[PDB]
């Protein structure tokens, strides 16, 4: 199902796009992995800590 | 972790790539090789190493 | 044709004013007329600066009244509305008169 | 709002009370700058006591934990509500659901090093956007309690210090409100003489810290005045 | 009130003067070793990998 | 020697912000350096004019509410964040926005002098709710570079400015995407030449023939240091 | 809006072919645009001549063997490739070279015309065995820029050359070798800069910085177009 709603939408099924490299312009090889991912921020914060 | 990752991806091989087979005068034009993007990282060859 | 008479104390300041006039108009518009100087008035006086007798000491202070005539040839739709929106800067006295 | 969620978090930002839900259901008149005004519906309604509903907006003020409780109304005027719908969302909600972080774009490859063991490699548009800038809320505490040789003041007239005291105060002492504070400051100046032998106590900002005095409250011996702000 | 002068002073105290880096819970005598430091914008010690 | 020059040959305009541009013709290998030299330069360094103080009447802080209106202060700090101005004479001008009535306030309420433009007509901002609230911000636009932020202009700003203009941090870039491809070019007596094909995505104030002039500029008087001396 | 333009503050020159331009301080960000946009271009497309084409008597293909020598006719392909030749006037001009007795055979031997030299006079070429062995081969320089190998080379000939003639890499460009880093610079204010440390190693027939100079002139001239 994962896959198929990949297919609803036109990305590829893989879940993985080539990415170019913003330094040099030129492709990664080997296809990698990107999506959306939930990050939170912790209360951990590093200026109360320094 | 990181680095032996690069490193193993790095020094290895595959049975055919962009300059299977070819001969290099030195390691400054197999990185010279690679960079223009006429060879393989993992492409066997005949270097001549001192 | 739009007549705009710059008067102000400062010169540097009308001066300023004048060429944002312009400014003003020269992207709006087409054929802006110039930055024309008109006489300076010198606006003198003399007074007695003792309290009370000293007749010979005096301060004689003046107002130069600077003239700056910038003039529109042709008035637009979208020029002459500009400076409605186009407030100058404080201490200038503009006086713009179509025809 | 996370995109991958299990449907749980409707649940849970219901039943944690920091979302306004509604008690009766109807339409709205919306106030709201202070509070939600909710018209009820006749079935709902009770016969006497004609009645509609003024929901509290609790806004900006400080968590057990210094984070920032906030709600915000998730409904627009003159829209319908049903009873046990959500009016305003709380802090870390959105829609009724629960929004703890925020979801990004995220690709799985080593980049040149920056995330070694398990650190993480964060482009300059998470920071623009602002999509990670929480809001923290210190409440800070200053007393002039009367230790010993007659009671300390609340005054400006600060002393040994210059015209870097009388600054984000009033002529008669305490922080004015608002500003941009910083580590340093004074925000309530409060010193004694007795303690050419006066100090400094006058409660100051924490080294380190910004910010912006969003409230101060004052409940103080009955006396605090000048000749009339009380 | 760290004025513009006061940080060629500290890249110049800093140059050659190492520091003692320690991890909390030091183990083994690895775990308290000496750098140079390096300055940094920001507000968390940059530590090289391999250490 | 036997190189060419390349042109701006076809500049079409799918919208007034997503607008693609060619190039014409390029050497071999030329492409991807070109390509990448004008995305890293024309993502990083060009200038857009932006909000800078939004300044309402009758506010103590950014974290207060208002009368009348739906988005709280910090909304309308970031939906004013948001905007897109082009202003052409002068670098740093102030608007004014008055309004008052039940319904959103667009964008296209500003009372516009004669050399600013807003280009986003549906651009919102607030929702006025009561029809006897009102409104009445005097909004600076600066013009620069790149990012500044609030905590790094709370000192840097020398004009002593007043106290209650809220600062709004400056995203000052008016390019948010850019792609670039090396297609095969259709050249009559030539197959080893190629076109680059640069999609920008504005944010509708820059002019793209404009960005890839200056940004042109920009890498020219850069390698001019590699020229000139040694 | 006002850009930051760096000098130049080093070139320290460790050998005759050997150079680091050490460079600050440059806008954040650039110091990878400038370094790339002068690697490519002086990888694959800095114009000059080497060796292209060879025919050496004795051999039929690139897997033959002729007496007299120590090495083998791979070896003396990669030893031709890495002689580093410039021409003058013409673009592409035929040499030959004739050898017999004991000894090596270095890129002094040659015979050379007015308008080519070597670089590089006691770069080997191969060593002999007997005295009796006359090594002879026709060597072929063309110009063109960059690199193109005998691989592609071989795959876009079409004209049956005659049997004898050996192909090789075209070491157009004559870098060898250019690598950079971006360090961190510091204006007194702004710690965010960035410092270039371009490494150049080139073989002879010129200068790393005018190698520098060169590509960074042919890409100010590429883009000399639309600039105002």
């Amino acid at each position: 199902e994962i896959k198929e709603l990949l297919k609803l939408g036109d990305l590829p099924t893989s879940g993985q796009i080539r990415l170019y490299d913003g330094r040099t312009g030129e492709q990664f090889e080997r296809p990698v992995t990107v999506g959306y991912m939930y990050m939170l921020k912790l209360n951990h914060l590093v200026d109360d800590k320094m | 972790q990181d680095v032996v990752l690069g490193l193993y991806y790095m020094t290895r091989d595959c049975v055919n790539a962009k300059g299977e087979g070819m001969v290099l005068t030195g390691p400054k034009e197999a990185e010279r090789l690679y960079r223009s993007g006429l060879a393989s990282l993992h492409a066997r060859v005949k270097v001549r190493i001192t | 044709r739009i007549r705009i008479r710059l008067k102000a104390f400062d010169h540097r300041l009308i001066d300023q004013a004048t060429a944002e006039i312009v400014e003003t108009a020269k992207r709006t518009g087409a054929q802006v007329r110039g930055p024309i100087p008109l006489p300076t008035r010198k606006e003198r006086f003399t007074v007695l600066i003792s309290p009370h007798v000293n007749k010979d000491a005096r301060d004689q202070y003046e107002i130069r009244t600077h003239l700056r005539l910038v003039d529109i040839v042709e008035p637009t739709e979208k020029t002459v509305d500009a400076l409605m929106r186009l407030d100058l800067a404080a201490g200038v006295d503009v006086q713009i008169s179509l025809g | 709002k996370p995109l991958v969620g299990t449907g749980m978090e409707r649940a849970v930002a219901v039943d944690s009370g920091v979302t306004a839900v509604a008690k009766r259901g109807g339409v709205v008149q919306y106030v709201d700058a202070s509070r939600i005004v909710i018209k009820v519906n006749e079935d709902e309604m009770y016969p006497g006591e004609a009645g509609i509903d003024i929901y509290n907006l609790t806004k900006y003020t400080r968590s057990n934990q210094n984070t920032c409780i906030n709600q915000m109304p998730c409904v627009s005027l003159g829209e319908p509500v049903e009873r046990g719908d959500v009016l305003a969302d709380g802090p870390s909600t959105d829609l009724g659901e629960l929004a703890l972080g925020q979801n990004m774009r995220v690709a799985f490859m080593p980049w040149n090093g920056y995330n070694f063991e398990d650190s993480i490699l964060v482009s300059e548009r998470v920071v623009q956007e602002d999509r990670f800038t929480t809001i923290h809320i210190q409440e800070l505490a200053c007393v002039s309690r009367d230790t010993k040789l007659g009671p300390e003041e609340i005054t400006a007239d600060i002393p040994n210090v210059g015209e870097a005291a009388l600054s984000k105060l009033d002529e008669s002492g305490i922080v004015y409100i608002g500003a941009e504070v910083t580590g340093g400051d004074i925000l309530v100046g409060k010193v004694t003489p007795k303690g050419s032998d006066v100090k400094d106590s006058s409660l100051r900002v924490p080294n380190g810290v910004s910010g912006t005095v969003i409230d101060v409250q004052v409940f103080t011996r009955d006396g605090v005045e000048k000749d009339k702000r009380a | 009130r760290e004025e513009a002068v006061v940080w060629d002073i500290l890249d110049e105290v800093i140059r050659e003067h190492p520091v003692l880096l320690n991890r909390a819970p030091t183990l083994h005598r690895l775990g308290i070793q000496a750098f140079e430091p390096v300055l940094i914008e920001g507000k968390a010690i940059q530590l090289h990998p391999l250490v | 020697t036997e190189f060419l020059k390349p042109r701006l040959v076809d500049i079409e305009q799918v919208s007034s912000t997503h607008a693609k541009v060619t190039l014409e013709p390029l050497e071999r290998g030329f492409g991807h350096t070109l390509g990448n030299a004008l995305r890293r330069i024309l993502l990083s360094s060009m200038p857009g004019c932006a909000v800078t103080e939004v300044e309402i009447d009758g506010v103590l802080h950014e974290y207060s509410t208002k009368e009348g209106v739906q988005e709280d202060i910090l909304e309308i700090l970031l939906n004013l964040k948001g905007l897109a101005v082009r202003v052409q004479g002068k670098d740093e001008v102030i608007l004014t926005l008055n309004k008052s009535g039940i319904g959103p306030v667009t964008a296209a309420d500003i009372t516009h002098d004669g050399d600013v433009e807003i280009v986003k007509p549906q651009h919102v901002i607030c929702h006025l709710t009561d029809e006897n609230a009102s409104i009445s911000m005097r909004i600076k636009v600066q013009r620069g570079r790149g990012y500044v932020p609030a905590s790094t202009r709370i000192h840097s700003e020398e004009d002593e400015r007043p106290i209650g203009r809220l600062l709004v941090d400056a995203c000052y870039s008016p390019v948010e995407r850019i792609a670039y491809n090396v297609e095969a070019a259709r050249v009559e007596q030539r197959t080893d030449l190629d076109k680059l094909v640069i999609e920008m995505e504005t944010n509708g104030t820059i002019d793209p023939e404009e960005a890839i002039r200056r940004a042109a500029t920009i890498l020219a008087e850069q390698l001019e240091a590699f020229v000139d001396l040694r």
